[PDB]
């Protein structure tokens, strides 16, 4: 625990520890609500009950079996956008992915491979690790919590488990955050080379079709001299079809944009030199979902994402489709 | 548009008494009766217990049963709240809002088909 | 344990004008829905109140202008309590 890296070496254990020490239960407040979603719902309906609530993802319910039917995330609809899009000889195809309940779209994604056949849970019990790996090995970015009552062998869905609620769970409980203090440019953490990114004069669809093959779940948008100056995520993606009107794919990013509703998580970035000890202290404060790295002028240097951030804690050292967003 | 507990009725509560009843035999439940006690019927045959097969233990072999109780209750004149609580489930061999809330849209399609 | 019955009592199905009692008035605590609370959506908006543990795995049921069931019930999962609430087609 002597220099910066070696007392930095010492508080990532002191961190791996925890993870391994809590359950996925730990992470959840005394009181809380899930929505949940019969995967009979058309597409529509579960779009609007998304937007109407405020959220981006439910878990799915068949419910004749009584069994978890998956998780509906933005994912979903950037896969199959991207699909007809690369696929269909006709732009208005993708208009008929509103005659699909949620499990003739789930079918669909089956059949293109942008769903894979082990479908991915933890128990709520089982350790936090778990989480973290299933998640890591997966590129999933959220993950259900699932229990089964015996009596009946009904599943229970007890909540999702998000990167974002993980981390903020470790910046509030391990007290080993503030002892990581080596600078970004001194640790292989993060992306710094060929990033993907837009201009606002880009297509919506040309995004879209950037999200799903190099599976991320957001798009930095410079222009002509690298200034950082937006975003593009994945939920944007729901502003945009959430009133059934699929040409708004073909919008510019700027166009796009300009429809976007103030409660936006905000753009967040940093500086090569910053380090993980502020980063845990503005997730502890702040919905991050990633940071861009800039320089002194908003240049764009790099990536910081959530899952490289949790990548780098969780380890010992020592298809063309996006992932659950 | 608020949440709100149970489901809302109105009219007169024996016959919104009898449409439960009706409903509960379309969705197949079982339950218990009114007795009535020196020859009179009393208030508490506004309190149903009702005895469900869950489909999907049944489809599979099992005698395992969901237990719901009703409750009607006068919220003001002409107005009345159907309380539906969960009491469990239990096999016939020796926690969860499923199958209850499964059961619970079950009954709520069969009291709005009537 | 209960006698479990299969038809509709014959008193309830004649032709009303009989002498009937009245179910009970509504009790103070099933007036409000813990669901209608985000108190703290700022930090996190699925976090609830703790709710009246009288009031576990009664059924809950909103309006939707959508053509779906809205239904939820509140129960306790070890220590924590889980309200779930599910949106469902009527078919
Ligand atoms: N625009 C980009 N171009 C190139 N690589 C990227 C870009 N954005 C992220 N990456 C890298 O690609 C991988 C996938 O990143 P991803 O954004 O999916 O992280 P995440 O799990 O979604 O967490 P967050 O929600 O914080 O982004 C990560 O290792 C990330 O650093
Ligand atoms: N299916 C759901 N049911 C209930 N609440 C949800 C659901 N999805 C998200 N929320 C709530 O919405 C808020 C923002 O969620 P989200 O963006 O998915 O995750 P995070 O904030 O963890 O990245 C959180 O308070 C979360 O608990």
């Amino acid at each position: 625990a002597m220099d910066v890296q070696e007392t930095q070496k010492g508080a990532l254990k002191e961190i791996q520890a925890f993870i391994r020490s809590r359950t996925s239960y730990d992470v959840l407040p005394t009181s809380f609500r899930l929505i949940v979603f019969d995967v009979t719902l058309f597409v529509k309906t579960s779009l609007s009950l998304l937007t109407l609530n405020n959220i981006v993802s439910a878990p799915l319910w068949d419910s004749e079996a009584n069994k978890f039917a998956g998780l509906l995330t933005m994912a979903d609809f950037v896969n199959v956008i991207k699909y007809y899009y690369q696929s269909s000889s006709f732009p208005e195809a993708i208009a008929e992915i509103d005659k699909f309940r949620l499990l003739g779209l789930r079918e669909v994604e089956r059949k293109i491979g942008a769903i894979p056949p082990e479908t991915i849970y933890v128990h709520p019990m089982h350790s936090l690790m778990d989480a973290c790996l299933a998640m890591s090995k997966s590129r999933a970015r959220r993950i259900p919590l699932i229990d089964v009552d015996g009596e009946t062998g009904s599943e229970m869905i007890v909540s999702v488990l998000t990167q974002y609620r993980i981390l903020k769970f470790i910046s509030m409980n391990c007290k080993e955050t503030a002892m990581l203090r080596v600078p970004l440019n001194q640790m292989t953490i993060g992306t710094w080379s060929n990033l993907a990114t837009a201009s606002m004069e880009t297509k919506v669809y040309d995004v879209i079709k950037m999200l799903a093959e190099k599976n991320i779940s957001a798009v930095p948008i410079v222009n002509s001299e690298g200034t950082l100056l937006n975003v593009y995520e994945s939920v944007d993606v729901m502003h945009l079809i959430q009133d059934g009107d699929y040409s708004n794919l073909d919008l510019s990013v700027g166009e796009a944009l300009l429809k976007r509703p103030a409660n936006f998580d905000g753009v967040h970035t940093c500086r090569a030199t910053d380090r993980l000890d502020g980063i845990f202290d503005a997730i502890k404060h702040s919905r991050v979902h990633r940071l861009f790295v800039v320089d002194e002028n908003l240049k764009l240097e790099g990536i910081l994402s959530l899952a490289d951030i949790l990548n780098y804690i969780i380890y010992d050292k020592t298809d063309n489709f996006e992932s659950a967003v | 548009n608020k949440w709100h507990f149970g489901v809302r009725c109105r009219g007169d509560a024996p016959e919104i008494l009898l449409a439960v009843y009706r409903a509960l035999q379309r969705a197949g439940a079982q339950f218990t009766v009114p007795k009535p006690v020196n020859g009179k019927y009393r208030s508490d045959m506004y309190t149903i217990k009702s005895r469900w097969e869950i489909p999907h233990c049944k489809r599979e072999g099992k005698n395992t049963y969901a237990y719901i109780e009703l409750q009607l209750y006068e919220v003001m004149p002409g107005c009345f709240m159907l309380d539906v609580k969960s009491n469990g489930y239990k096999d016939i061999y020796s926690k969860s809002s499923f199958p209850f809330l499964d059961l619970c849209a079950m009954l709520v399609c069969k009291l709005f088909s009537a | 344990s209960e006698q479990y019955s299969t038809e509709i009592p014959a008193f309830l199905t004649s032709n009303q004008e009989l002498k009937l009692p009245k179910p009970p008035s509504l009790p103070p605590h099933l007036e409000k829905c813990i669901l209608n609370s985000n108190t703290a959506y700022k930090e996190d908006q699925s976090v609830l109140p703790n709710p009246n543990h009288v009031l576990l795995n009664h059924l809950a049921a909103a309006n939707t202008q959508l053509g779906v069931l809205a239904l939820s019930a509140t129960t306790r999962y070890h220590r924590k309590y889980v309200t779930t609430a599910m949106f469902k087609n009527f078919d």
